[PDB]
């Protein structure tokens, strides 16, 4: 459907998190868990959900699910 | 979607099932043994070509010496300096050698001519020979029974006090090699099931699925091993102890990695939570054609086998062709059918959790980074030609089998007591339209054997002017005999037994065969006899020749080899660099294979490798690697369309521990070779099972994975992805 239901589904089937667990507040390595390769593979999976390239540094900016979505919802673009 | 042959043997499982069944039954009894087969239709070892085969065949046919490339040496021995009665007792056995005209071509007695006797007879005294040419070349039926026949003649005469009596040589040898080779079978086979069980049991922890992977295995081997008994009892194939044991180790192997994927692509499926007939149509779509591939690829590459000149190359090519392209369609018709039937009653559900996040964390980390990857892997693969300046062949069968074994029993008593070049002489010919009686051309004959004797490595010359091979006549009495046995009847040709300082067949020896031929050629330049013919003939010209042509045979069936495995990969995923990686990464690291299993047989335990081995093996790893390779890549193809990299680790997660499994059942199958009794066969199984450990290991791990990174969408070109 929407932007955001999609990177959440990619979200969770990344962190192998639930639908009703994963939010916007939450943090991908202190409360959903997330290892540093999963955000490394989280990004490389959006990067092709979109067809938009994350630098390194950029992923520097993808601490949390909030930020994830209203980074992604402005660089889709 | 659920495609037609998936739809018919779904709904035609049980019938399938017993119709396989069935046949399997109808062949074990309507034909005998494959093994049983095998020793009724085998191959000649020597090629019909070979100069050293036509020379023997001309030797033989001009000296009366039989019309076969076989002959075979009795041996006496004794504790204590041979007397009367180990002359007499020697003189009963040639007689009845003699008798036995349908085997025994011909027998060179020199023993019993006390002028000769210094010739064969041990320096201590204590043991003596002589040469039997036996009927049907070597390794042959005819040979067989020729030598079996020798040797009950020899072991049935009454022995006397203190003396005991052996048969030996090639004919001897290869006999006594097929029957080993085909005596260790059962046992083969019964430590790779035993120690596949004992594996696959830790694998699902369920005793079902394990006995009905097995009884799968069992219907794909019994069929194939089947079907070629039909083809060799039809007289359709030659057959070698080699092509039954590879066969029947090929056939499970290949068996269980088929069952392997089924079972992993179905319980995977499942643990999705998709039903029991949308998962089956889920397998059949991922892992049908995977299953097709690997059986076409070993089937087309054990068959490159077939333009190889050697015979014991050559007849690999059918038979194992056919027990693949039977053991596949056995796969790919029971496999389904049986999953389908005892998913009916719910067998095949995965007990543990199919836990994917190791690898996906690998393939992560190999799909970010993946050039380094690449170079760290490929400085592994490629470090393994450190052991190439260091390759040492060696042709010794005599070796490679037990010493409890008759043949190489009977070549001990030759060493304790001859030069370990006594029961390997070689021979040379020379003919001419001249009569040699004339004493002119016996200074040239003369001329000559010095000119031989100055060969390195050369020890003794015996011919017509050295009756006892030292230095020093045509008239008298004895030397009449000498006549009898070193020149032909009309007088045209005149033959040198010649004798080498350590083995004759080693590397080292056999090049001595051009140094022999060179030797002739200046003695008889400028003389007469220079016109005169020359051929060479003996273990030494022979594997002389083998050497020759075992580089280009190897050579040629590998590249063949290779050729066929891209085309058929090419056809099963159509993209021109994917096909090219899947069998290129595996050509990449034969390497590792060859250095892996040089550094295990040569240096640590000192065992060289038999000329066998690498040729044998080659073909089977390119094969069966670039199976598991085109494996993960159709799983590549399936999950592409998620993303060109992401669908790459979901492939990976999806996919690891299903190829770890099939390669290691794979690889404990070959390397449970090396309970055969021909440790060649051991070589070859070790070495597969090691090429095929670094493969599964190294290979499509991070290899592939790693150029499918780094190559993006070119990875699939001409295919258009997004
Ligand atoms: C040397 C051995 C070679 C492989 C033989 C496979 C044996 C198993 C028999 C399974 C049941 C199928 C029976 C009929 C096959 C005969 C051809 C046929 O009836 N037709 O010609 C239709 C064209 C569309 C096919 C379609 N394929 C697609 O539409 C495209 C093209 O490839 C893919 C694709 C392939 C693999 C995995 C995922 C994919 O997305 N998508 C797809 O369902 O598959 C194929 C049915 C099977 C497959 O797997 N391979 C195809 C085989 C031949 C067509 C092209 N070709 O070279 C393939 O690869």
């Amino acid at each position: 459907s929407t932007i955001e239901e999609r990177v959440k589904k990619i979200i969770g089937e990344q962190l192998g998190v639930k639908q009703e667990e994963v939010t916007n507040n939450a943090s991908f390595v202190e409360d959903l868990g997330a290892d540093s390769l999963d955000t490394v593979e989280l990004v490389m999976a959006l990067e092709e959900e979109f067809d938009t390239e994350i630098p390194d540094e950029e992923a520097e900016k993808i601490t949390t699910v909030q930020a994830a979505i209203d980074y992604i919802n402005g660089h889709q673009a | 979607e659920k495609p037609f042959i998936a739809r018919m043997i779904h709904a035609f499982a049980v019938p399938i099932i017993l119709g396989w069944l069935a046949v399997c039954v109808v062949v074990t009894v309507f034909v005998p043994s494959l093994e049983a087969v095998g020793q009724e239709r085998s191959v000649s070892l020597s090629p019909k070509d070979a100069p050293s085969f036509e020379a023997m065949g001309r030797i033989g046919m001009v000296f009366k010496e039989g019309d076969s490339d076989s002959f075979a040496m009795v041996i006496i021995e004794g504790n204590q300096p041979l007397g009367d009665a180990a002359h007499k007792y020697y003189d009963g056995l040639v007689a009845q050698l003699r008798a036995d005209k349908k085997h025994v071509q011909s027998v060179q007695d020199l023993w019993g001519d006390p002028l000769t006797a210094a010739g064969v007879q041990s320096n201590d005294g204590k043991a003596a020979y002589v040469q039997l040419s036996l009927a049907g070349n070597q390794g042959t039926p005819l040979a067989n029974e020729s030598v079996e026949a020798v040797r009950s003649i020899v072991e049935s005469t009454p022995a006397p006090p203190g003396i005991k009596a052996y048969v030996t040589g090639p004919s001897a040898l290869a006999a006594d090699m097929h029957h080993s080779g085909d005596r260790s079978m059962a046992r083969i086979t019964m430590v790779t099931v035993a120690v596949i069980f004992i594996m696959l049991l830790l694998v699902y922890r369920s005793i079902i699925t394990v006995v009905l992977l097995l009884i799968t295995v069992g219907v794909e081997l019994t069929a194939a091993r089947g079907v070629v008994a039909v083809l060799g009892h039809s007289g359709a194939i030659g057959l070698t102890t080699f092509a039954v044991s590879l066969l029947t180790s090929l056939a499970i192997a290949a068996g269980t990695d088929y069952g392997i994927f089924i079972i992993g692509r179905y319980q995977e499926a499942r643990q999705a939570g998709e039903d029991k007939e949308a998962a089956y149509y889920t397998m059949y779509r991922g892992t049908a054609h995977v299953i097709l591939g690997s059986g076409l690829t070993i089937a087309g590459a054990t068959f490159c086998l077939s333009f190889a000149r050697m015979p014991y190359f050559q007849t690999l090519g059918i038979p194992c062709a056919v027990g693949m392209l039977v053991a596949v369609a056995v796969a790919l018709t029971l496999g389904p059918a049986v999953l389908h039937v005892g998913s009916r009653f719910g067998l095949f559900d995965p007990k543990r959790l199919l836990k994917v996040r190791g690898w996906r964390r690998v393939g992560t980390v190999v799909v970010r980074w993946p050039l380094p990857v690449l170079v760290a892997t490929c400085a592994i693969a490629l470090v393994g030609l450190l052991a190439l300046p260091g390759y040492k062949t060696s042709y010794n069968d005599r070796d490679y089998l037990p010493d409890f074994i008759p043949a190489n029993q009977g070549y001990a008593a030759a060493d304790r007591h001859f030069s370990q070049a006594r029961m390997k002489p070689e021979i040379l010919m020379i003919e001419s339209d001249h009569d040699m009686r004339n004493p002119a051309d016996f200074l040239v004959l003369d001329k000559l054997a010095k000119g031989i004797f100055r060969v390195p490595g050369i020890s003794r010359v015996q011919a017509i002017t050295r009756p006892e091979g030292t230095t020093m006549v045509f008239k008298n009495k004895d030397f009449q005999r000498a006549m009898k046995s070193f020149l032909s009847s009309d007088g045209h040709a005149a033959r040198f037994i010649i004798l080498h300082r350590g083995d004759p067949q080693s590397p080292e020896g056999i090049k001595s065969i051009d140094a022999i031929r060179t030797a002739a050629e200046e003695s008889l330049k400028g003389t007469p006899l220079e016109d005169a013919k020359i051929y060479l003939a003996g273990t030494a010209a022979v594997f002389h020749d083998i050497s020759e042509g075992a580089q280009w045979d190897l050579l040629i069936a590998a590249i063949s080899s290779l050729c066929l495995i891209f085309i058929i990969m090419l056809i099963i995923t159509r993209a021109f660099i994917a096909a090219a990686v899947i069998v290129g990464t595996v050509a990449l690291s034969l390497g590792a294979s060859f250095g892996l299993s040089v550094l295990l047989w040569q240096h640590i335990l000192a065992i060289h490798l038999h000329w066998l081995v690498l040729a044998m093996s080659v073909i089977v790893l390119l094969a069966v690697g670039s199976d598991y390779n085109l494996l993960l890549v159709s799983r590549f193809k399936q999950e592409i369309g998620a993303g060109l990299k992401t669908g790459i680790i979901r492939s990976m997660g999806g996919t690891g521990k299903v190829v770890t499994n099939a390669g290691l059942v794979f690889a404990v199958t070959m390397a449970s070779m090396a309970v055969s009794d021909l440790r060649v066969i051991g070589q070859v199984g070790t070495t597969i099972g090691l090429g095929l450990l670094f493969d599964t290991l190294i290979v499509r791990s991070f290899m592939t994975p790693s150029i499918a990174a780094l190559l993006g969408r070119w990875f699939w070109w001409p295919l258009r992805v997004r």
